[PDB]
DNA sequence: TCGAGAATCCCGGTGCCGAGGCCGCTCAATTGGTCGTAGACAGCTCTAGCACCGCTTAAACGCACGTACGCGCTGTCCCCCGCGTTTTAACCGCCAAGGGGATTACTCCCTAGTCTCCAGGCACGTGTCAGATATATACATCCGA
DNA sequence: TCGGATGTATATATCTGACACGTGCCTGGAGACTAGGGAGTAATCCCCTTGGCGGTTAAAACGCGGGGGACAGCGCGTACGTGCGTTTAAGCGGTGCTAGAGCTGTCTACGACCAATTGAGCGGCCTCGGCACCGGGATTCTCGA
């Protein structure tokens, strides 16, 4: 029974998703999480499909680099697990809180 | 020396209809007169950016109207709306 | 002529509506300008100013002062939740910070 | 209705893995949703916004470019 | 008449020097447009072009493909310093990310 | 359809200049056009500010490059304005 | 008489929280001002109001990179403030990022 | 001229205590010297860009006020 | 709990300089008519967004184990704080000189504007060759052992 | 320190659909002028910026004792990573319909422009009272018993 330490996988997977540029959320989920969110501003709103490819960019953008922001957070506190008050120390920091 | 137009006289009159005894110093109108301008350019910036996104010439109501939802926050934003309607609805009454 | 009025007076507004129109008209904002642009942007102008007018009066008369310092404006600005996200890259000359202390640093 | 647990854990992983995230809080995942709505509802209340101001009823992909440049969130690639 | 020649001709330009003039006349920019302000302005841009063309078409060439992708552009942009600051709150679609693992996390 | 403008021929004239050999994508073009028409409305708003500033009706090269210098960081400007000296000084001579 | 090594520090806290002077001399700012202005352009003049604009934006600047300083040193179970502190706020706000 | 030496280490932990700073290392006054500098070049470079489109020699506080405005540090008060 | 002792605060006089009010006057806003085109409106058309529908199958979900890490506790010791003395130079009050910011007049050249026209660029149509997609092989790396 | 086994990179077919090229047309940029006003160039005025000096004293620099906080071990419990088996909707490909985005033609009403007129706002001038400053006592927080 072949098994990797904890941080192996992790490492691989860290490369092997900064090496490539799909989006990592699935798709139709994601378009009806903005078409829910959107029914509080209007009624019977359609969506051009590039605009819900726009919206899914900019949000996992977004994303990826406020994790980048919550890794050094974490690491400032001597530690590698990420955690909440990263997440808040790092939005709190850029302005967004 | 030549003449220099400010925000001063119309930022006073409020002041003296809001709080009638309360006075403001020098530095304050300076701070108050640069609130006035930034805010001016934001929203004339954005109800411009909003013409030339529909192909019009003209800014209207509508443009700073949509520039003041776009820019003011929350409950700011509807408060102004109905100042601005309101008196734009006053205007074209009279 | 017939008596001049002012378009502040017929939009019942204190901020001027004609010397708005033309730093719209003069501005390079639009080819044209519409006729109700100037009295919104003018009435949503004088509201602002109200606003933060008031709180900072708030804040002289809590401080035993009958004249406002740019220390007021800005205890008005900071203690507000949308005057604070509207002027949030601003800085206030002369307006220090509010006070606050971490909870861990007191004794 | 409930669509933001259509956003999964496996997909915050990856956004992780992404950032270089090596190990992660079961707690981070909530947070992480919650960080998407408010960024989801800012982003997509301006391109409405802007699609109410066209009077129109489809939100076209130049609404939200609009929306994100608002921001201070530039997107090439899609129009503008 | 004359054999019509265009202004990015006589300036020695890859960019149109009419349609940038058109569209600083169009834009709500100025009153008036000089007559060299569209050539400085095309020169400018066709400069910025080239220089983050040749960085992708690098990346493109150290990939192995003969087509330049987003991911390239990407590279180029994020890689260069410069580039990187001017491009530093702008979101490139299908680019990815640099790849970068910070150095605790790594194992030892 | 209508006619829709861009600048994806002048891009590929750039890059067969640059690179002789190697072709472009689709969606690379429209993140070069995306990136030319940010960089210009970049340049001609600080242009525009500039002639505001100092009370002038005119956008001239001197604007474009002034705006290019607080725009373009470090050797980018520098070289910005090199190429943009060169090209009008060969417009004007031709 | 010995006031306890934390007594005054919170003292002084409380002084200029309360005040909203400025903190820097105004001649050593202003020979530096003219020193850093010396790299630009030769035979630089100053207006005074323009010295007091840079000493205002540079001494705000400050004081938030301080706040976010010291969030930094408290997430890290601090309450001392450091260099990497500081480093951690100016990566996470964007300046040395 | 080592003129950033004139912002003392007790200007420093003032600015310190106004942003709500109980105790701090020796090593935070070069750091914060740099930081200063860093912004001071930033800002008098964009101020003296400005000073220079208008043909003049002397450096006046709107110039200050849009070379901070460009970067997005809006001061209001001095015009 | 309880007293020295120190720091901040809270009352009373001083006086002073900046905010508030008043007065010319000048230019910018108002009033009253044309003009022409920007946009409002009606109609057609024909993309493209939406709503099922069935099949794969890739991904999500749930669980079990154990191991690495987060967190609390303890001790060192040295570095930062508080305080006293000496030294330095910032600050404040004047004084003098002049460089350069700011304003005014004149005129010329440069930009807007118009008509003609024709060639650059855009939409369309098409084919072929980078590249995505299997597939087998070859290594690079990890984890006991 | 060597052997397995797992995951990823490499080299070879092989379709395919998207990119690069070619063609027709049309509309926007170039050529050739004309007209007028923006700004470039002198000149002048006087403001405010720079340089200098002296005395006070407020702040900075230095040093010294000590306490408390940063930091390094050390242990322990738990919760997150890895991996396997089950479930579930995501993704794909086709199908049909029609909502609305987009374009075109009319036409009208609203904003630009212009000329004359006058009053609102700006610069300059006082004046007194709100606040900065000075002094003394009450209040409170701190800290060693």
């Amino acid at each position: 029974p072949h098994r990797y330490r904890p941080g192996t996988v992790a490492l691989r997977e860290i490369r092997r998703y900064q090496k490539s540029t799909e989006l990592l959320i699935r798709k139709l989920p994601f378009q009806r999480l903005v078409r829910e969110i959107a029914q509080d501003f209007k009624t019977d709103l359609r969506f051009q499909s590039s605009a819900v490819m726009a919206l899914q960019e900019a949000s996992e953008a977004y994303l990826v680099a406020l994790f980048e922001d919550t890794n050094l957070c974490a690491i400032h506190a001597k530690r590698v697990t990420i955690m909440p008050k990263d997440i808040q120390l790092a939005r709190r920091i850029r302005g967004e809180r | 020396k030549t003449r220099k137009e400010s925000y001063a006289i119309y930022v006073y009159k409020v002041l003296k209809q809001v709080h009638p005894d309360t006075g403001i110093s020098s530095k304050a109108m300076s701070i108050m007169n640069s609130f006035v301008n930034d805010v001016f350019e934001r929203i004339a910036g954005e109800a411009s950016r909003l013409a030339h996104y529909n192909k019009r010439s003209t800014i209207t109501s509508r443009e700073i109207q949509t520039a003041v939802r776009l820019l003011l926050p929350g409950e700011l934003a509807k408060h102004a709306v109905s100042e601005g309607t309101k008196a734009v609805t006053k205007y074209t009454s009279a | 002529r017939a008596k001049a009025k002012t378009r502040s007076s017929r939009a019942g507004l204190q901020f001027p509506v004609g010397r708005v129109h033309r730093l719209l008209r003069k501005g390079n904002y639009a080819e044209r300008v519409g006729a109700g642009a100037p009295v919104y942007l003018a009435a949503v102008l004088e509201y602002l100013t109200a606003e933060i007018l008031e709180l900072a009066g708030n804040a002289a008369r809590d401080n035993k002062k009958t004249r406002i310092i740019p220390r007021h404006l800005q205890l008005a600005v900071r203690n507000d939740e949308e005057l604070n996200k509207l002027l949030g890259r601003v800085t206030i000359a002369q307006g220090g910070v509010l006070p606050n202390i971490q909870s861990v640093l007191l004794p | 209705r409930d669509n933001i647990q259509g956003i999964t854990k496996p997909a915050i992983r990856r956004l992780a893995r992404r950032g270089g995230v090596k190990r992660i809080s079961g707690l981070i995942y909530e947070e992480t949703r919650g960080v998407l709505k408010v960024f989801l509802e800012n982003v997509i209340r301006d391109a409405v916004t802007y699609t109410e101001h066209a009077k129109r009823k489809t939100v076209t992909a130049m609404d939200v470019v609009y929306a994100l440049k608002r921001q201070g969130r530039t997107l090439y690639g899609f129009g503008g």
